């Protein structure tokens, strides 16, 4: 195990989740719609 | 005064990955990249207290990937526009940062599994029949094996998956111009015109 | 105002890939590639919440493999479009992504299974027989196949299986103007008369 | 086994159907007809 | 006199990381950096009891690496203010001090636990087996695998995490002259007319 | 061990406390409301 | 054997019925007056 | 041990007291108006 500690501290990834192209652009734009606001 | 207000370097704005893309990370990634494209979703956050609009607007991008920080280094191609009757369609320069630090956090995965599984046994067998061969004293099928296997097996290199509906935030390394197609159209011909 | 509107960078489009191709995926894929078709299904989405109606277009692609990440890396060549009496034939240039990513997603399948168990065990046969040999103590016909098989087994180079009835989403990755055939025709002869 | 995760996390694959090229168009045409509606 | 007083070297203002990136700290790392960037958030302090007010203004970064310190040596790009209705975009050359210290204090980070232990572990087994051999008398597979493994893990280069929300002091390193983008294009335009 | 002394004498370092991006520009806002007075 | 799956989902494929090159062209004449119809 | 003696006879060396480059500023300034007088 190479001596420098091998850890990241932040721990939050990606998750794919395997949501269609399509429907990534609806799920940004009512987001868009409703965050602002 | 120009319609679009001068977009300085350093201004932010959220996104939302569109496109999900697998970042080739190896020795060779900055010269074999993929496409992947974000989508804006929040309003450009610009230096000092300023806000613009900016919703809608399909950016796409271009990506590779680096495995010593288990990250997608990605680079912007152009913003593309579609507000009223304008349409923009620039060339820009800018970054994606993920939770706060450059490029997107992902996994590493391999798909060796068995090819190197394959590798170490052929040859487990090999030695083991040496030391049989050291008893009955009173392995060239595997070492070709274990040559093609591992020379097969060289060929694959990490991969770094970055999928969609992910929340990012699209930063503008350089400061540009927002301009309208039919406005630089309209230059390009004045310029072409030479006025001199 | 021309009667297609700009079609900008980033927008994407519906499809079922109505040709099925097998992707050749070894070092030398981006060369020697299959050729492969995708008919369009929905509307193209436009950057800002604007549709334009293109369903029953053909796109015809081009397409290599990728083992790392076990997708086919695809590029559009052409898209043809016949709409009233109007026909288009262009050049565009965009990907395709598959569940969110870009390519497609398949498995790896290789048809060496016959020929690299023969030269397993032909020398399998050599090396105990070497220890036979260590036993009676008081192959050549084995190497010379192990390496006849081996030449011929190299040769093969894995295969990525893209069918047909599959769903997928075709992406412009640079923006053009979709023009008519006729009209394109028009442009080249005033072109070419050379308006001075 | 290579250390790092050796698995994605989308499980869904393409299905090969063996449906003719010519079948095809025609199942492309009619989801059109219908899916855009 | 114009609006914004000399700039001197040496002056110092502090600043809040916005973004955080991580630093390619190996032999080459200043000429692949990695872009971040920090807003300002007092007043730069000059030289002799003098205080000018810049608040707000976005500063652009480009960072390496470097072991022997742990810390992370960065250099500044540009600088960038919204102020009344003019704007500023200039090229300047500082560093940034983090506790009073030149650069970044950042931990140093491996992901080489399991290809390295994987090494290990498969001629652990190659030389105590060839123990085995020397007992047995009256490691191919291992020396492959080894090998392959090296030549995988060797590929990694230590990384310095530095995030955000961090404190640091950013330091213009040479004296600028503060100008605004209307000012230097009228100069521009000045020094082009050749006014002989 | 190498023989010189091996250990900084600062102890303090950074924190990478996962915050987004867009939120450190809050951070830094209000506090330069409040840190300036 | 190869670890990679060694099999493809397809099953069809083509039937040398050594026909003899003349009989194909009637056999394609009254299918294209049949299956057009 | 190399044969020449290895040993400076200074003593005094510097203090890493981790103190903000910043409030190094403020201990400058005051000392200039106490020391100076």
């Amino acid at each position: 195990c190479a001596g420098v500690k091998s850890s990241f501290d932040c721990d939050a990834t990606t998750s794919d989740t395997c949501m269609t192209m399509t429907k990534a652009n609806q799920l940004a734009r009512d987001k868009a719609a409703k965050q602002a606001g | 005064k120009p319609r679009f207000p001068w977009i300085s370097s350093g201004s932010f704005v959220e996104a939302i990955v569109v496109e999900g893309a697998d970042a080739n990370a190896s020795v060779t990634g900055d010269k074999n990249t993929a496409p992947m494209q974000l989508r804006l979703t929040g309003k450009v956050q610009m230096p000092n207290d300023e806000e613009f609009d900016l919703t809608g607007c399909f950016v796409t991008l271009e990506a590779w990937g680096d495995v010593s920080s288990e990250r997608a280094i990605v680079r912007s191609r152009s913003i593309s526009c579609k507000l009223g009757d304008d349409d923009i369609d620039q060339k820009i320069a800018g970054h994606v940062s993920f939770m706060g630090k450059n490029g997107i956090k992902g996994e590493v995965v391999m798909r060796n599994g068995q090819i190197l599984l394959y590798a170490g046994g052929a040859g487990f067998l090999d030695g083991i029949g040496k030391g049989i061969e050291k008893a009955s004293s009173t392995s060239s099928a595997a070492k070709t094996l274990s040559d093609y296997y591992i020379k097969r097996a060289e060929q694959y290199h990490p991969v770094i998956p970055i999928g969609a509906g992910n929340e990012v935030t699209l930063v503008f390394q350089d400061g540009f111009q927002l301009e309208t197609l039919e406005e630089a159209r309209a230059k390009a011909a004045a310029r072409k015109k030479q006025n001199q």
